[PDB]
């Protein structure tokens, strides 16, 4: 089921993009989804409006609200 | 011998969840009424940062004070192994004090989580000991909780991490439960959270049958 | 206060075996070459005692010394909870140091020793983890070793004791062994020694059957 | 090292917080840990759910169940 | 007049342990069977409180009664020196009775607990007197018990507190034990509980060595 | 409610020394300006006695009076357990008041006097506590003083007598003295006077050894 | 045992006599020595002129002036 | 359901005696057998010449040399 969907986001105005599989944690702040990720070996954070979020990221978020707490 | 300064890392679960706020805490002890004013400067790889906060003075038995600064940090900063310095400046000290703290250096290593059921001999008792082994992980910063039927089980204690012969860490966690419950056939789960786990999170279950 | 002082209790196995000599040890570090005379005075519930021994100076790269006094004690003194003071008398500091050490107060409580076999999941590895739980004991002072076929097995680590919810202690010990050996069907044993055990000694065994 | 563990609790809806070292006695009532404390010279009491209780408070509680009696 | 009224403070151990319920108790004696209506009103610094409980009337030989109200209090209220009034209102008495009780005002002071062994001269007896001195404490409200080998020793009496020349209090407690037991070399302990002690609790031991 | 009457025994030292005059004292309180004349009649086993004296009236709050009669008695009368009645006769009271006082009934029992030196722990202080135990005596009436070098030491406090489990009495007396003096090596003495002692007098000494 | 001195005196004109060992306290009033005694179990008092006093009673008196005081 | 055996020894010149069942460890030093014991809750030590040592104490000693080491 090798998923590998991408999440596009803005970092310092620059339009970055990271794989779903590199995302370690997701969290919601209204219609804003934050996410911590691990790209190759370095850790970074990223925002996205929910409208601009792939549904897999929102699936991840739900799963995490259940699991992590 | 004037004051003294200590520097504490963020809570392991706070660096792994973007929903939560990790913090580094500077504690300064043995500040006296003779010169009761302490100054804090915080540095993140040299760079001064002005988002710290200093909780008010607190006095103890020795009529010395204790002052505490709280620097909220970024998950990824800590985890990428940045360095947090605190320059503590009392007059009492001939020169201000510099302490530095940071995540433990070394290739991260994934925890292996294994649950062990009670010893047969233990079954003669009213309470039984559900055990979880976490092994071969690095660095030592880790979180461990128990739950059943989607609800926290709080009657557990976890050992400190222990340096293994290969330079990784292990600990054990021990949940105690009325033998009734174990024997009915309920399911218990040990949740482990670590940087080296997929999703910063894993779980392992345990039941009588 | 230039130097520094530490005071260590006797080894748990030495207070439980009349064949052995328990000792309390005073360690003094960062003593000045300029002011190198250290004086030791030992007290057993106040009463001065003149059987101590001070090992000769031991100097480092730092050109500071480290001096160590050794007070051999009686098993029953320690175990009946007598108190051992060391007065350290430094020229450098204008204030002598007084430290006191003693066994933990409270009704002694017998350890429950249960061995746990490897997790099924762990069997996919080359080395496997033989576990021993020691629970419900007081005070925390304890010894724990492993053996097989009448020979010491030294590839183990034991956790520190951990204060349980009932105010007793528990720890876990972990012996690691090639899965080959576990699987053939050899027998391993965990020896526990504690004041509250008959014969200050008990043993529990573990094998693939 | 020797920490300053604080216990957070609710008093008349106000969210108070007290150091462990100011706590004179602890006791458990079900899932609920009560504790009497002495803050700079005034005595006060406080509750906490066991889930919300730090290790050190629970250590204190156990020690007291053993000792005080 | 007619009836008579007494007001008792809570037990010292009950104000120091959050596990227990302290109470102020109003006792009214010599109440007439001709109109045995007694009314109680309880005030905590003026403020009326309606949580009291009155144990039902209880008669003696004279068919005169004795009625008792019980106001459970908060540890911290008592200890912070709040005032507990009881307005007792009979018929027989011309005018209702107002009594107020409260902890003793003054800066609290920590007890010094010292155990003293039997006099040499006392050893000619069958029973001997193990002594405990508690000195320099304020206020006088205090608890004192004895134990050995993790079991209560109940054959003791404690003196009332006595006002010392510095305005603190002292008392002595005396446990009596068969000279056999003292002489074998067993250990006895005096537990003291006071507001001014860390953990509201301390202990001191005593043995023939 | 009217006046009220109290009746006090002689000083313990006055019944034991033929050199001194023991007295029984009647105190009448709450005597008003409305009827201020009080009459006293004294009886020694019924027999009226006319050697009493009434000290002049005195006022309290309430502008009530307080009147006091003083009946000098014979040592041997008191000690042989004769009974002293005082008939107090105010107008205010519907009927005169009759109160009786006398030495406590029961076989006399000799005090055992034991001195206890300071606790080792106490030696760290400036002042130290020299202790005297008086045990197993009856009746409770007793005198206790301290002295050194044939001169009164006045810095002591004595507890009330305390009823023991065998129906005898005990108390403790506590003299406080600068640790200097205790440590030099002076001698301190506790004088006890009781009816059941040879010579009505005994003494026990205490010194650093 | 090893004293047995008797002191003779007048009680209500009647000539009583009591053993030294039954005397609990002595006191001097000029040339008159008073003494409280305990005869078998009952307490009594007695006078004697110093001339008529055995030396043991006067020895007792001195001892007591020192001790009791 | 059976017998017991006492070991006699000297403590500060006083002749003490302790049951075997209160003995926690035994050890030999030449002709001299030491033993640590736990008498109703207090710990004590005791010597005996081997000649004066009961069979059961020597049985204990051997068993311990085997087991404890």
């Amino acid at each position: 089921d090798a998923e590998f969907v991408k999440v596009k986001f803005l970092l310092n105005g620059e339009e970055k993009e990271v794989d779903t599989s590199k995302i370690r944690d997701v969290a919601r702040q209204g219609k804003n989804v934050k996410f911590l990720y691990n790209d190759n070996g370095k850790y970074g954070a990223g925002n996205v409006d929910e409208k601009d979020a792939p549904k897999e990221l929102l699936d991840m978020l739900a799963r995490a609200e259940r699991e992590k707490k | 011998g004037g004051p003294s300064v200590f520097l504490f890392p963020p809570k392991p679960k706070d660096t792994l969840m973007i929903s939560r706020t990790p913090e580094v805490t500077c504690v300064v002890v043995d500040v006296s009424h003779e010169d009761p004013e302490v100054k804090f400067n915080w540095y993140v790889d040299g760079v001064e940062v002005h988002n710290a906060k200093t909780k008010p003075r607190e006095e103890q038995y020795n009529s010395t004070y204790r002052v505490v600064s709280v620097l909220t940090v970024l998950h990824q900063d800590w985890l990428n192994g940045k360095e947090y310095k605190c320059k503590v400046s009392n007059k009492a000290l001939p020169a201000p004090i510099e302490k530095t703290i940071s995540k433990a250096k070394g290739q991260p290593r994934e925890p292996q989580v294994y649950t062990l059921p009670p010893s047969r001999d233990e079954l003669t008792k009213n309470q039984v000991s559900l055990t979880c082994l976490v092994k071969g992980f690095y660095p030592s910063d880790i979180a461990v909780e128990w739950e059943s039927n989607g609800q926290p089980e709080n009657n557990y204690k976890t050992t400190p991490p222990v340096l293994d012969s290969d330079g990784s860490f292990f600990l054990y966690s021990k949940l105690t439960v009325d033998k009734s419950r174990w024997q009915q056939g309920n399911v218990f789960s040990c949740s482990v959270m670590h940087e080296a786990l997929h999703n910063h999170y894993t779980q392992k279950s345990l039941s009588l049958s």
